[PDB]
Parts: structure tokens; C-alpha cells; sequence
């Protein structure tokens, strides 16, 4: 399973079956072979396996990272801080990465889910997208191959010396 | 090998590193002074030694 929170599904409504015809689909009876011929073996060899699972319950973890200081307030040339604050945003630049993928999951998703009426009907999610890729691309976009927290922090101090003058010049 | 052990070996090997390289930076600016000012004790070339000089009263007083 996952979480509904962060991968969000609207309910489904399902149309009720309103035959017109009197010709019988073959899908009923199809459905009814699925269920006694496929589904039943897959169920009974899923819950053996399943009590087999139950005799031995152990468990794996999600990895806990405390958080170090970041390289704003590492010393210039002080690799015992700045390795710190390199491998934190490293793994913050891993994270970022997933969130960006996982809105594009729901970018997708929803076009799919949503048919013919998807432009209308996925306003939400591509609004999110495109604030979750202006943010992801106001951060790391045009870093390089050699990608820092240094390259990174430098950046920020560009874009936010742009926005300082253009807020001046706008006074 | 554990994410701990590689990531504070990594730390120890970093410390190492940079404890010689900046070693390495003052054994250089230590060379340079001590070629240009010549007051240290590398490149104290010999001069003549003092010792060698006799004091005794000579054959002429004008010396």
C-alpha cells in the first residue's frame, strides 16, 4: 500500500451495468472465469505465502538523517563542515528529485484518469507542477556536471542579488 | 561497510588531507622566507670561521 495523501486518487464512480439489449455480453461470463479459473488459485497461493510471512514478522526501517549545518555557516576551506553540509545537500538534492517525479506521477496520472476533459479537469495538478518545476529549476537548474552546495549557494546569491536590484530599481 | 563507517572514515581520511596540504602551504612560505631573509636555519651557507683567526700579539704593531 502507500499513502492517499500524497499519491491522491478521486473516488471512483462506477456506472451501474443498464443492459438494453437481450443478447448476453460475453464479458459477464468472462468475468465469472476470471474469477473461479485465475483469481482463486492467485488468492489461495497469496494467503499461503502470506502465513507463511506471519511466522517470521521482522521489519526494515526508513533511514532517520539528523540535520548538520548547512554550507552557509561552514568556514571557507573547512572540509569537516563542508563535507557535512555537501553530503546534506546532496541528499537534499536526491530528495528534491523524487518530489519532482512524484508530481509528475500525479501530472500523469491525472491525464490519464481524467479522459477527454483532462485540460479542464487536471488544472490542479499542472498548477502544481509548474510550481514544484519553477522551484526545482530556481535551485539547480544550470549548476553543471561538477554540481556543490557551493555552486548552488552561489547561485542563490545571484538570483537574490537580480531580485534585490529589481525591487530597487522598481522603487 | 556501513554508511557510518564510510562517511567518518571519510571525515578522518579529509582531516589527514587537509592537515597536509596546508602544511605543505606553510612548508613553501617558510622556503621563501628563508631564502629571502637568510635568517633562518635552512640555507645558512658556510662562512669563514672565526677561530681560525690568531690574536697573538704579532711581528708589527700596525695589524
Amino acid at each position: 500500500s502507500w499513502d492517499k495523501d500524497v499519491y491522491p486518487e478521486p473516488p471512483r464512480r462506477t456506472p451501474a451495468p443498464s443492459p438494453q439489449t437481450s443478447l448476453p455480453n460475453p464479458i459477464t461470463y468472462l468475468t465469472k472465469a476470471f474469477d473461479l479459473l485465475v483469481d482463486r488459485p492467485v488468492t489461495l497461493v497469496r494467503e499461503f505465502i502470506e502465513r507463511q510471512h506471519a511466522k517470521n514478522k521482522y521489519y526494515y526501517y526508513h533511514r532517520e538523517f539528523r540535520r548538520v549545518p548547512d554550507i552557509t555557516e561552514c568556514h571557507e576551506k573547512d572540509v569537516l563542515c563542508m563535507f557535512e553540509a555537501e553530503m546534506q545537500w546532496k541528499r537534499d538534492y536526491k530528495v528534491d528529485q523524487e518530489i519532482v517525479n512524484i508530481i509528475q506521477e500525479r501530472l500523469k496520472a491525472c491525464q490519464q484518469r481524467e479522459g477527454e476533459s483532462h485540460r479542464q479537469n487536471c488544472a490542479k495538478e499542472l498548477q502544481q507542477f509548474t510550481q514544484v518545476v519553477k522551484a526545482y529549476q530556481d535551485r539547480y537548474h544550470d549548476l553543471g556536471a561538477h554540481y556543490s552546495a557551493r555552486k548552488c549557494l552561489a547561485k542563490q546569491k545571484q538570483r537574490m542579488l537580480a531580485e534585490r536590484k529589481a525591487t530597487k530599481e522598481a522603487a | 561497510d556501513a554508511p557510518e563507517k564510510n562517511y567518518e572514515r571519510t571525515m578522518a581520511i579529509l582531516q589527514i588531507e587537509s592537515e597536509k596540504a596546508e602544511l605543505r602551504l606553510k612548508e613553501l612560505e617558510v622556503r621563501r622566507l628563508m631564502r629571502a631573509k637568510g635568517d633562518g636555519p635552512w640555507f645558512q651557507y658556510p662562512t669563514i670561521d672565526k677561530a681560525l683567526i690568531d690574536h697573538s700579539p704579532k711581528a708589527t704593531p700596525d695589524n
